[PDB]
């Protein structure tokens, strides 16, 4: 059904909601990039599973 | 015998009300209103509309989706039998993953599947909370449904989620089986100590002895002063009546205090939520701060010391 | 002292017992016969209960318990050091209980009441005086009831529960804590609703009944009213009460395996799903 | 079908399926997760990474 | 490597998404 | 359904809770399972050795012609059932073709090593008791509570798919018909890295930083073992407990520390009697469990819902040649929980 | 079936067909994940792979 | 009863609904194509459990 | 039943919707495509299992 | 039977049938997945498969 | 899509995904620490620590 909102007043919250949208879509996208360059969040076909790579002393959750 | 206002001997029917307006009513209640009447011999015979909203349909869906997870989980436990699915219906569960993960998503058959189910019945449930608090919003009524649907969504929560995560393991959490969770009651208690001897335990039993005694006390009391139209409620709040000042002149002289017709439903909403809310204190307590509940409450007094048995079993490894 | 519209109400007569000798008021409290006599036996078996704190030397609410006697004694009068004190007591108690239900009824009969509260009250007093009467009956002794201590009953309930291995298999049991939980979970949908029609958000009117009705049809399909609800409620916990009357009475006496022996012995072997 | 919206409510439609998809996007990174092969969580090896020839996925490969 | 191209192009949409850029395409 | 009168056993302080009922009348039902046969008269040590009258025997070879003669009659009255002789005999009576004659070697091997060694701490708590053949097969080749490994544990477990109850969540007598663990048995009364004191401590009853407790699986597996205890012995959790107090021994009746022995009883003879038997057993024996194992002995073996097996009949005066010479290192604490030095393999 | 929205309700039946068929699509995707040969996340090798011959359907194949 | 709807708008949401049906039905079976490519869905004689054609070290769950 | 809802609103309704459904549909199809070159969804015939490739001294949680 | 819906509700009826058979859909597929022979996600073999003749449904075969 | 705010409420859309969001920021979160590659809490090493070349996420490396 109708919110009874103008079309000034959609426009309004559209321009808050693109703000709201877009800037913790970049300030996300900026954080998964730090963290991707951290460490890649999806293993290569080799893996990233310590018992694989590490020495067998590294203990690893598994 | 006066008439005990158990059953309503003479119902009488109007036109199937569809409900008060609400935005998006008209559209999303759903279903022509049907009217039963065994259960107009109790309340109202009227069944349906129901509200057809966002979050109730999604919900409603998501459970339907998480039942229908636990029926073939349960299926593949029996080897795709629904005969052995109902021979086995009180045992059969979606178990938890077993400690060696942790905090872990396992994989589906070593507990993933119950984490995919918690995930959608938790989902699910939160989604028809905010159908409650929606419906009771659009009516201009209060959250309080919604809120006493939030308490026990919040021990609903720590049961499953956020004191399994805070122990740090997955099997904590609570199995999906009708057996298994009360397997899961027995286990919890017994490996922390005694929910006996847990106070928040002891107090959550207070508040669930004191919601059927208040429940119990309120709804005979409404039942037995509907002689004075007390049963209409919201009138005897807003315009109190003979109905509502006999029900607190009974309780103060029972008691020595009474409530109002409003304050015995503060009375009887806190006294109920409060069970999910210190429940989820203490079983939260319970593998977090507590270890054992008999050693906590022998430390505090609390537990009984009983006659010192003739020949006590010793334990063998000293 | 008094309510502003108490006075309006106090008058004499509605006594099952006691005239009008104990036809007055102490306080907010209406005393009666039956208050009089609740009062004697809640305060003796108070007494009773500190006496056994005295000579057990446990001045402690949660560590003190006024056991019955063993199980050897059978029904015989225990000396008051083993299960006498808790024999005094429970007579005491049973008393007490009686007498504040007919109290209750005295009340509802000057107000002008139906006796549905004294009613409910006399199914929680059945529940107790079949668990304290009705389980030794059954199982041939004093010894064989609960034991009168804050937290000491409640290992008796432990212990006869595990006494059937997994006391939450119990059909009695399981329907129970069903009908517990659907008590707390109706009393807080139904303290939820009369608040929110009565306390919806600042600067909106009062609801209505049509209200409330709409809501529960909007949230689940069906409302089941202002005398539905309390109707349910009434319902609901006197049966679990009723419930905990059969749990108690039928652990023991009528299944000495285990609970989940009881669901094995019957539900797989159903023969719609046995083969 | 624009004339969905004359009889069936988008306001219903959309929350909906929001709903749903915000269901069904923790559905299915779950069964990501429950996978080995997927579970990026964990970081298993793909069987790719010991394969000498490429499996496919309907090439009608032979042991 | 494959990380690399993964961090440039997430800084690149969050460039592209941010509210003084991603506006920039508002039509009304 | 069930009914009163109960024969009641008080194992604990009064109004606790803590006491047993014993449905006189499932007792009464159970007789002919739970009574020993009438026993043979005594035989006389006196005598050539059947070593020397009989060419392969080895395990009673210590024993007189009278008293083998006895013990074979009565092992085939015990074990044989129907088969008798030829149950474990071929033609040829010095001859190990059938697999029952030399498991029924290290069979008599078991019942002397188990009268010789715990008797003192488990076979003998309320009368001279023992363990003869009887006590576990009541007559028949295989014991009736004889217990295999469920076909859970042995089965490929298909990881990624549906329906995997974990070992739990399924009928079983293994648990007392609970959805407790059904690999309890094999955790406890086989394996002996098991924790059966699940029950935390932490330091004033608090999750202390030096707190380590045990699971809540491993609560679990504890519980349905004991699920398993209070099934086997007919009894409630009251028979060896004040269940408000589960790590209190001082709270619990003495019943719980000869359980405390059954229990490794149990995994002695699983581990140095029972499972070694596989490799006497042929490799595809319908005997043989789900997982191809032998059947192990469990609480229930002995005790055929009994609290006593064979309503504690005396069998070790009544059968010396069932007793054998006490281990000279033998300890109950070396079954897995001072060390694992009496589990030979493990 | 164009009248058949003069009798039965199509908010209803599109609203309760869209929800089956998302609960049918977790049915037949489980179905497929609790199948070894079917589960892609498991991913278990085809009988096939391993076959020498095309196994068929209606093939009536005989040992 | 009825619905109340006229010729008209049952003929248009009949054109959405053969449309949401049939749009449905053809990528279903496009998918269903996909899949029983990838693997037939119903095993032949033979069948297609993998113990009864593997080379058994081929671990079979089932 | 008729939501009440002209043409006009229909049409920015259904403007608003096939931006949102085919945005999404779009973007997931990306994720997706990306997910399936990281890691094949579907295994051949020969799976993609490690025990069935890797070595020995692989762990497979299968 | 076109005036059993002056009488029988078509909606109820309709709706009662399409949700009776997605149940009994449900229950059916599962009936083939209990049966060994007709499971598909297991994929057994069937017993034609080792057989000599065929066994016929009617066919009066002798062992 | 600022025509949404004339069907579809603004502050609950908000209100929501901001409850939403909160829910699913604890998820992710949680998510991570689950995970012992990505747990910073835990701190456990990462497996590139320990390769000789980078392992990539599509470079279609051989053992
Ligand atoms: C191990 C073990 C175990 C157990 C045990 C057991 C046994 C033996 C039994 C039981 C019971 C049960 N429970 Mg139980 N438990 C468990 C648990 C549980 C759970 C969970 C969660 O888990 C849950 C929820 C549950 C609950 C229940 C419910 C239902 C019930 C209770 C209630 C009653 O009863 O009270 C009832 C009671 C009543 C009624 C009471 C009445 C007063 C009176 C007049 C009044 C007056 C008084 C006075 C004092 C005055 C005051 C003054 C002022 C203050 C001034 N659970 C575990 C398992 N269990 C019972 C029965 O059966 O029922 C059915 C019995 O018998
Ligand atoms: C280790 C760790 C980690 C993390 C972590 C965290 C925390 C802690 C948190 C987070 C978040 C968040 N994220 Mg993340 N992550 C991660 C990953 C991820 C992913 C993947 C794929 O992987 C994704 C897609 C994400 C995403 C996100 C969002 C959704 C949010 C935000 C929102 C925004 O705006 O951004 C922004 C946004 C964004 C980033 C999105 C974008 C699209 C793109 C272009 C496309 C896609 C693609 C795809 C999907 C496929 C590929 C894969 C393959 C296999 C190759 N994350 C890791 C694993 N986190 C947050 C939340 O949730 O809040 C609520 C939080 O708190
Ligand atoms: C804008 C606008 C729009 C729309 C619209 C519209 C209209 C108008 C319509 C529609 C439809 C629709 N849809 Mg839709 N949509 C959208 C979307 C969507 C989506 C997304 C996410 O995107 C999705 C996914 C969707 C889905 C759908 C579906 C459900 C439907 C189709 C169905 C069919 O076709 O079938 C067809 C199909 C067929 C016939 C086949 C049958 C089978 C059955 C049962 C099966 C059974 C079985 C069983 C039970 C057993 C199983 C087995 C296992 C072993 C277990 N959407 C947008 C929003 N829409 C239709 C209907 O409903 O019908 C009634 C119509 O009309
Ligand atoms: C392995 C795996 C797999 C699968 C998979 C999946 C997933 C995941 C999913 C699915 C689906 C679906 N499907 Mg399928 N599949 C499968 C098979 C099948 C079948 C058989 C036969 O087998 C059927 C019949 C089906 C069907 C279907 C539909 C109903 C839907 C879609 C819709 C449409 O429309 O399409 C479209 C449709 C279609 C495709 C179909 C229709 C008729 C047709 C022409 C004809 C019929 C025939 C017959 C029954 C006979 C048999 C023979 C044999 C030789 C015995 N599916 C496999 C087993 N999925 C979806 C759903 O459910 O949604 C809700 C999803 O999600
Ligand atoms: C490992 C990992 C993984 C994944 C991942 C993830 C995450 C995390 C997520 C997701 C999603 C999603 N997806 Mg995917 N995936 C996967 C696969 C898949 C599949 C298969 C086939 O397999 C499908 C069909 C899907 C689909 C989808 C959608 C429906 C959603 C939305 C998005 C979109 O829109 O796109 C868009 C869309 C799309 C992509 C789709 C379309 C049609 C197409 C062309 C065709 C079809 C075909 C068929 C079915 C048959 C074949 C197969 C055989 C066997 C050969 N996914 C994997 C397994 N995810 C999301 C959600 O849920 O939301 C809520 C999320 O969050
Ligand atoms: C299905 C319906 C139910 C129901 C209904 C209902 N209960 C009512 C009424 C209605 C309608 C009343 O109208 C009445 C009232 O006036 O207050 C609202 C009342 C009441 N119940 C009370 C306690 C209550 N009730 C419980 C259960 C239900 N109550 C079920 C759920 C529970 C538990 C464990 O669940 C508790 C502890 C008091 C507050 C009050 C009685 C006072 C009394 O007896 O006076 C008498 C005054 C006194 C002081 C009694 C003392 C007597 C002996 C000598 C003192 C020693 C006590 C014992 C031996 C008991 C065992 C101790 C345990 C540790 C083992
Ligand atoms: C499953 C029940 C909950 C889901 C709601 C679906 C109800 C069935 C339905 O909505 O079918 C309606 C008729 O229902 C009827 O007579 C019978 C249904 C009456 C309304 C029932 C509402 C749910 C009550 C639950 C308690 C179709 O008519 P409308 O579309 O109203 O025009
Ligand atoms: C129709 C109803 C009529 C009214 C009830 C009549 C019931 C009893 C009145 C008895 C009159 C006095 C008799 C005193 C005899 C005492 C000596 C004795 O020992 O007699 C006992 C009589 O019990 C007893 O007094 C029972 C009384 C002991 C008091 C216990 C108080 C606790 C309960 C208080 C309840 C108050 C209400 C018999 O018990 P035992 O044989 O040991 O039981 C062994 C069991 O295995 C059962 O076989
Ligand atoms: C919630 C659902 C959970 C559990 C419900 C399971 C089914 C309940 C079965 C109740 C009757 C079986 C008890 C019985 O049949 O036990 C008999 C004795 O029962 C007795 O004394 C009491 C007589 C029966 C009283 C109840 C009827 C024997
Ligand atoms: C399995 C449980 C047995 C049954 C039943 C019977 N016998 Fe047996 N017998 C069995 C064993 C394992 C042995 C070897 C004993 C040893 O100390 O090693 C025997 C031994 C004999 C012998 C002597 C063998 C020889 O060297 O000749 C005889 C003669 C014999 N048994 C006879 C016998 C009879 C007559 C039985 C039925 C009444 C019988 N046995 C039962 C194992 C088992
Ligand atoms: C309990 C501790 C036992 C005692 C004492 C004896 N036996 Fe036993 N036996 C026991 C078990 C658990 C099993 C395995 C049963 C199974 O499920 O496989 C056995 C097995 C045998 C067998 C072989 C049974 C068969 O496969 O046919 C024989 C022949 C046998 N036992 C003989 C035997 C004799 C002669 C004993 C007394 C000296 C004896 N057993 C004691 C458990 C126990
Ligand atoms: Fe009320």
């Amino acid at each position: 059904i109708r919110t009874g909102l103008t079309d000034e007043e959609c426009q309004e919250i559209h321009e808050m909601n693109m703000l709201g949208m877009h800037a913790y879509w970049s300030i996300g996208l900026i954080a998964n990039a730090l963290a991707y360059a951290w460490r890649p969040f999806h293993q290569g076909r080799a893996g990233n599973r310590l018992e694989d790579h590490a020495p067998d002393y590294v203990r690893s959750a598994l | 015998a006066e008439y005990q206002n158990v059953f309503t001997r003479v119902q009488v029917r109007g036109p199937a009300e569809q409900g008060l307006e609400v935005p998006g009513g008209s559209w999303n209640r759903v279903g022509r209103p049907r009217f039963s009447y065994l259960l107009g011999k109790i309340g109202d015979a009227q069944v349906g509309p129901i509200y057809l909203g966002a979050t109730g349909v999604v919900a409603s869906l998501g459970f339907l989706i998480f039942c229908l997870m636990v029926g073939f989980n349960w299926l593949a436990a029996v080897d795709w039998s629904v005969r052995e699915v109902f021979r086995q219906f009180w045992w059969l569960a979606v178990e938890v993953p077993p400690p060696e993960y942790g905090l872990r998503i396992p994989p589906f058959n070593d507990g993933g599947w119950f984490l995919w189910g918690l995930a959608i019945c938790s989902l699910s449930l939160l989604m028809w909370w905010a159908r409650t608090y929606i419906r009771a919003r659009a009516l201009g009524l209060g959250t309080h449904v919604a809120w006493a649907f939030a308490a026990a969504l919040w021990f609903y929560f720590i049961i499953t989620i956020i004191r399994p995560v805070a122990i740090g393991s997955w099997d904590e959490s609570l199995p999906i089986g009708m057996f298994a969770h009360l397997d899961w009651l027995v286990a919890i208690s017994e490996r922390y100590g005694n929910f006996y001897y847990n106070p928040f335990h002891m107090l959550s039993i207070a508040f669930c002895f004191g919601s059927a005694l208040l429940f119990a006390a309120h709804g005979a009391t409404i039942l037995a002063t509907g002689r004075y139209n007390s049963e209409r409620e919201i009138e005897q709040i807003t315009d109190r009546g003979t109905g509502s000042e006999r029900a607190a002149l009974f309780w103060r002289w029972t008691m020595g205090f009474n409530a109002t017709m409003e304050s015995i439903h503060r009375w009887g909403y806190w006294m109920a939520i409060l069970v999910p809310l210190v429940a989820s204190i203490g079983l939260f307590l319970s593998g977090t701060v507590i270890e054992s509940w008999y050693e906590w409450g022998l430390k505090h007094n609390l537990v009984p010391i009983y006659e010192e048995l003739s020949d006590p079993a010793r334990n063998p490894a000293a | 002292a008094m309510l502003d519209f108490e006075r309006k109400y106090r008058v004499r007569g509605g006594t099952l017992l006691g005239g009008d000798l104990f036809d007055f008021w102490v306080g907010p409290f209406y005393v009666g016969f039956f208050g009089v006599t609740a009062i004697f036996c809640a305060v003796f078996g108070f007494l009773m209960i500190g006496l056994k704190a005295a000579i057990s030397e446990t001045w402690s609410i949660f560590q003190l318990v006024l056991a019955p006697p063993n199980l050897e004694n059978g029904f015989a009068l225990a000396p008051l050091d083993e299960g006498g004190l808790w024999q005094i007591v429970t007579a005491c108690a049973i008393g007490a209980f009686v007498s504040w239900a007919l109290r209750e009824v005295e009340i509802s009969r000057k107000l002008g009441i139906g006796y549905h509260i004294p009613f409910a009250f006399g199914v929680a007093i059945s529940f107790f005086v079949l668990a304290q009467l009705g389980r030794p009956l059954l199982l041939g002794g004093w010894g064989h009831a609960f034991p009168y201590g804050i937290i000491a009953h409640l290992d008796w309930v432990n212990n006869v529960g595990y006494q059937n291995l997994h006391y939450h298999y119990h059909w009695a049991h399981m329907l129970g804590c069903s009908l517990f939980f659907a008590t707390s979970f109706a009393l807080a949908l139904h303290g939820g609703l009369i608040l929110s029609v009565t306390n919806p958000k600042k600067g909106e009117v009062v609801k209505t009944a049509e209200h409330e009705n709409t809501f529960f049809r909007d949230f689940v399909g069906y409302s089941i009213g202002s005398l539905g609800i309390h109707r349910l409620g009434l319902a609901l916990a006197l049966s679990t009460s009723i419930s905990c009357i059969f749990g108690i009475l039928t652990t023991g006496p009528f299944w000495s395996r285990g609970w989940p022996e009881w669901w094995y012995t019957w539900w797989p072997q159903i023969p719609i799903w046995n083969w | 079908m624009w004339k969905l919206w004359k009889f069936v409510d988008f306001r219903m439609t959309a929350v909906g399926f929001h709903l749903f998809f915000a269901l069904l996007a923790f559905a299915v990174h779950f069964a990501c997760i429950s996978s080995e092969r997927f579970n990026w969580l964990e970081g298993a090896p793909a069987a790719e990474y010991y394969m000498d020839e490429d499996p496919g996925i309907w090439k009608r490969t032979s042991y | 490597g494959d990380a690399g191209i993964v961090v440039a192009v997430l800084v690149i949409l969050a460039i592209l998404g941010w509210p003084n850029i991603s506006s920039t395409l508002r039509r009304w | 359904c069930e009914r009163p009168p109960f024969e009641q056993e008080q194992t604990g302080p009064r109004g606790t809770g803590m006491y047993v009922l014993d449905n006189p009348r499932i007792l009464e039902s159970r007789l002919d399972l739970h009574t020993a046969p009438e026993a043979r008269p005594m035989a006389s040590e006196d005598g050539e050795r059947a070593g020397d009258v009989h060419e392969n025997v080895q395990v009673l070879a210590d024993l007189s012609d009278e008293q083998f003669w006895r013990i074979k009659e009565e092992m085939t009255d015990w074990v044989a059932g129907d088969e008798g002789c030829t149950y474990c005999h071929t033609d040829d009576l010095a001859s190990d073709e059938k697999y029952q004659y030399r498991v029924s070697r290290d069979m008599i091997e078991m019942t002397r090593y188990l009268n010789a060694n715990w008797a003192d701490t488990h076979l003998t708590h309320s009368n001279e008791a023992g363990v003869t053949c009887y006590t576990c097969h009541r007559g028949e080749p295989i014991p009736p509570a004889s217990w295999h490994s469920e076909e859970e544990s042995g089965e490929t477990r298909f990881m990624t798919g549906m329906g995997d109850l974990q070992l739990q969540n399924k009928i079983s007598s293994k648990t007392a018909y609970t959805a407790f663990p059904r690999d309890a048995l094999d955790t406890f009364l086989v394996g002996h890295e098991g924790e059966l004191s699940i029950v935390g401590e932490g330091e004033g009853g608090l999750r202390t930083a030096t707190t380590e407790g045990v699971s809540l699986r491993e609560a679990y597996e504890a519980v349905g073992l004991m699920m398993h205890l209070s099934y086997s012995l007919d009894a409630g959790c009251t028979l060896c407990h004040n269940v408000s107090r589960w790590a209190s021994w001082e709270d619990s009746p003495k019943e719980r520390e000869t359980a405390w022995h059954g229990i490794r009883m149990a995994r002695d003879i699983n581990v140095n009697w029972i499972n070694p038997l596989i490799d006497e057993y042929p490799e595809d024996a319908d005997v043989l469990g789900p997982t191809g194992d032998v059947g192990k002995v469990s609480c229930q073996t002995c005790h055929n819902k009994e609290r006593r097996p064979l309503y504690g009949e005396e069998f070790l005066e009544l059968y010396p040649e069932l007793v054998g010479e006490p281990d000279p290192d033998f300890d109950y604490l070396q079954f897995g929980d001072l060390g694992t030095d009496l589990l030979k393999g493990v």
